[PDB]
DNA sequence: ATGCACAGGATGTATATATCTGACACGTGCCTGGAGACTAGGGAGTAATCCCCTTGGCGGTTAAAACGCGGGGGACAGCGCGTACGTGCGTTTAAGCGGTGCTAGAGCTGTCTACGACCAATTGAGCGGCCTGCAGACCGGGATTCTCCAG
DNA sequence: CTGGAGAATCCCGGTCTGCAGGCCGCTCAATTGGTCGTAGACAGCTCTAGCACCGCTTAAACGCACGTACGCGCTGTCCCCCGCGTTTTAACCGCCAAGGGGATTACTCCCTAGTCTCCAGGCACGTGTCAGATATATACATCCTGTGCAT
């Protein structure tokens, strides 16, 4: 049920190494957890609520990249 | 010419929740443009709606749809039963 | 007499800088990210299923948000004569982007 | 003691240090058995002949990276036991007092 | 029968029948359904009394009659959700909230 | 008209600093301060000027100047609307 | 006999509060109003302006740069001072998406 | 007489009568000119060919014969003005240009 | 059924400026998506500027002063000429 | 010297303070002149009885705010003149002086 | 004994060749979406009119800007410490992949019913113009608060 | 701590005025009632892909030891920005005058929507290479610690 520790530390070191940063204090991996929550949230709440509006039951990548696109953040190659 | 505006409408909710409190014109204009920007805000987000779903009508749905995704929160859910309320009593008269 | 080698510390870092900042891979788990994003997906409507570019948009667009956001947390960092990042740097970061 | 897998210890100068056995040696027949087995001396495996005529062990150290395995012969390599242990925790006293001596 | 408006059939102080108008002119959508004008003005007038029961609190605790920029500016932003609503929005002749870091107190 | 940026007086970036709870101001503010004030005038006015041009107006009005500021992402309430 | 002086960022303070209080505009209006027909006369040759134009503008500009000082002002309290910098304003700049 | 495009009148690449179309369905005016769909067919192909060449030259500097999301990534990061168009949008797959900060460098 | 694209006519353009690279379908995914979005923005501008003159018409007026709204520096340059070239060829023929 | 509008330099203790006129006074009509003026002296203005029935002169200081008005009269109120500058000079040096031996 | 400058072993990164695959490019059938032709009527272009509001000038007052200066306190640089990070190795874990199986639900088609556009007559809600009393702005002088320093 | 002192602000009457709010005439947009066509609600069918289970395999995560470099507290210097008095400037107000251009109204005409007929551009699907993947076997380039020079 503690699907938000299945978001490593290796992983959450790795973004940050794609990001450009060289020492990481151990308290970032937790605060960086919650902000991933938070933004998950933000998106999938409104892609659901497209997937509610066409009565359907199944979550389509549209859905999301409307999500997404209202959000102010465009994605490219999904549509 | 003649342009309108929602300033006696405006007026009348406010001597509904403030009866003894008046308002300046630079407020009701800074009110209005309120009301235009929520309209355009709630309209296109039910035209991207309806375009999306291949519909030629703006229904109501719609417009809760837009509501619920332009509102945060309890905004969103007070605004849904007001306007679900507005179109039950509507629909019954 | 003998020593083991060891790089000193900062080196294996950016490596590993250079590593990533080359390569275009997600760098998140799949199962556990899709196990998080169904999670999530309960507070909103139960016995929601999800097609797979559902979630690999979901995946992609949050971890472009996380690098976007480390570099801002990186920038925030070095700005107090630091090389570490810290929580406060990632609060000041999110508050100066708007979201806070 | 010494066998396949089995803890061993083993000198280098005044240190010693643990090790893992993976390949036993058998000079007579030339074999050395091993684990992931008689097998005769392969195609890169290969030891000193002062030593490939006794009870050799091809050692992996313990704490130590996969490119340092090692072919030690009967004379260096001990029967892991606690006075093997008490002796390492000597040689490494004598190391510490000598590095000590080298600075005060 | 005698004109009663759209407005008093929902109970509504919004003009429902100018709703509809402005709806089918915007370029939204080919056609309107009925219920769309009535919904919209219901939001709309809900709104506008959340900001203005805020805005008349706030003007009531300055002392005065009247609701001016200020007082709407106040509302606003102490309110979270309203905050988040104008968000990007800017009130002319609003000001600021008077706040003050901690670190700059006089110590 | 020319040197009209040199108008926007340290005074006045001072109290403008103030009702933004600043406390003590370097020197070297006031210079940075005048250009991103240009460069944030020259963004909304280009755009201001480019919809009062395609009106085949002569004069720049309100209504210009708010649909820029709306296209460049900040909404100002009160100026007509 | 002696002058009686506040001491450093007490009136700083104060007029801080008085800022923080008041909604009118703090730039004068003719300067204002004489940069911006200096950066339009490089748009477009004997343009004319609505007096509510010239405040709408100084009104934008007013509220975005009060809101670049408050940003500011975090970036120097993150770098442990009470000054602000040219680099804190850099900071909050390229932070925001503007560089 | 036999048909002939209207892309091809205009000596563009990209389908005039099918912009025009999209035009007409997409709920931004009543009517639509003659002259518009053209314009933005001209734009959008002229946009389409930047792109593409920057794309062409990073993917030839990787010594590949075909374009990949990286190649766009890096095209459209590298341009200035293309970085500006595309402030806020996220290509897929794209990664990140290489950038580390000087002070992290070993000194 | 059938789902169009812009798939052609970039390959065409492609095979105009590098007459032996190819594309992945990935990348062509993404250049897909980046047209439909060039053409929503722009679409929207122009029909926002003919709604603000009280006009019906999406002339070729609105959508050149949109491509000088939406593009920057040199890219609303290029594209304006662009424009007016492909306009004149198209009514001279 | 001593007119209104004209500068002055007057004592005040072992230092001097320099100041600018507003009033002359005229003791024989107790009457003074002010600029914005034979006036009967003022409601809320008077001057000190040892100075009163002497030449005095209201002077505001030079670096001081507009409250801290003084009336004095031709007892400390001096000729400004090169000499005066000269004496100015001489009892801040020996404030400075003094200071030093305060503190070394 | 300390900062400089080489030698060299370790190690992880880039190059070179080779083999294989599946992803891209090309080829063919077809069908529906665009092109050609034509009509009508209304949106837009043009010309005349007006009168508003934008620009320009000039004089007087004084508020605000500019300027000079002494001094506090804030910026910043250097130093010492200890501990919280990085590195690397042995071990455990679960992700990834391939496979089999089932069915919920996305997607599509056909029918026809109710709903929304459209139009003609009616009229009252809302806009504009006009007026006026009071909420609020502006004074001014006592009252009270806040800051500073000296004891 | 702790009175005083000086400055800043607050408070409470008294006067004056612009505009907020109410009234009034009228007109044009909302309402009512009836027609009609078609969008989508609804029921049914297909078959796609999403969920579930399971068995190997090995890459990755995890735990832990060790050490060092960095964050942070502390101290000292100096310089630069603040508080404040004095002089200077030009912002603001008021008042007026001319005319440019935005708004309005009438008239016309051409250009775009609508409709029909037709045919080829583009799309869906089927094949076949070869660019890229993947694997293994070598040059480089750095990292880093041990050499010497000698100050």
């Amino acid at each position: 049920r503690d699907n938000i520790q299945g978001i490593t530390k290796p992983a959450i070191r790795r973004l940050a190494r794609r990001g450009g940063v060289k020492r990481i204090s151990g308290l970032i991996y937790e605060e960086t957890r919650g902000v991933l929550k938070v933004f998950l949230e933000n998106v999938i709440r409104d892609a659901v609520t497209y997937t509610e509006h066409a009565k359907r039951k199944t979550v389509t990548a549209m859905d999301v990249v409307y999500a997404l696109k209202r959000q102010g953040r465009t994605l490219y190659g999904f549509g | 010419t003649r342009k309108e505006s929602y300033a006696i409408y405006v007026y009348k909710v406010l001597k509904q929740v403030h009866p003894d409190t008046g308002i300046s014109s630079k407020a009701m204009s800074i009110m209005n443009s309120f009301v235009n920007d929520v309209f355009e805000r709630i309209a296109g987000e039910a035209s991207r709606l309806a375009h999306y779903n291949k519909r030629s009508t703006i229904t109501s749905r719609e417009i809760q749809t837009a509501v619920r995704l332009l509102l945060p929160g309890e905004l969103a859910k007070h605004a849904v039963s007001e306007g679900t309320k507005a179109v039950t009593k509507y629909t019954s008269a | 007499v003998k020593k083991p080698h060891r790089y000193r510390p900062g080196t294996v870092a950016l490596r590993e800088i250079r590593r990533y900042q080359k390569s275009t891979e997600l760098l998140i788990r799949k199962l556990p990210f899709q196990r998080l994003v169904r999670e999530i997906a309960q507070d909103f409507k139960t016995d929601l299923r999800f097609q797979s570019s559902a979630v690999m948009a979901l995946q992609e667009a949050s971890e472009a948000y996380l690098v976007a956001l480390f570099e801002d947390t990186n920038l925030c960092a070095i700005h107090a004569k630091r090389v570490t990042i810290m929580p406060k740097d990632i609060q000041l970061a999110r508050r100066i982007r708007g979201e806070r | 003691e010494f066998a396949l897998g089995g803890r061993c210890l083993a000198f280098h100068g005044p240190l010693m240090y643990e090790a893992k056995i993976l390949k036993i040696w058998d000079p007579s027949s030339k074999m050395y058995t091993s684990i992931p087995k008689p097998q005769k001396l392969g195609e890169d495996e290969s030891i000193p002949e002062e030593i490939i005529n006794g009870k050799c062990f091809f050692i992996h150290y313990q704490g130590w990276k996969s490119s340092w395995d090692e072919w030690v012969g009967y004379d260096r390599i001990r029967a892991y036991n606690e006075e093997n242990i008490a002796m390492k925790k000597r040689l490494a006293n004598e190391a510490k007092e000598a590095k000590k001596s080298l600075l005060e | 029968a005698k004109a009663k408006t759209r407005s008093s059939r929902a109970g509504l102080q919004f003009p429902v029948g100018r709703v509809h108008r402005l709806l089918r002119k915007g370029n939204y959508a080919e056609r309107v359904g009925a219920g769309a004008p009535v919904y919209l003005a219901a939001v709309l007038e809900y709104l506008t009394a959340e900001i203005l029961e805020l805005a008349g609190n706030a003007a009531r605790d300055n002392k005065k009659t009247r609701i001016i920029p200020r007082h709407l500016q106040l509302a606003v932003r102490n309110d979270e959700e309203l905050n988040k609503l104008l968000g990007r929005v800017t009130i002319a002749q609003g000001g600021v909230l008077p706040n003050i870091q901690s670190v700059l107190l006089p110590k």
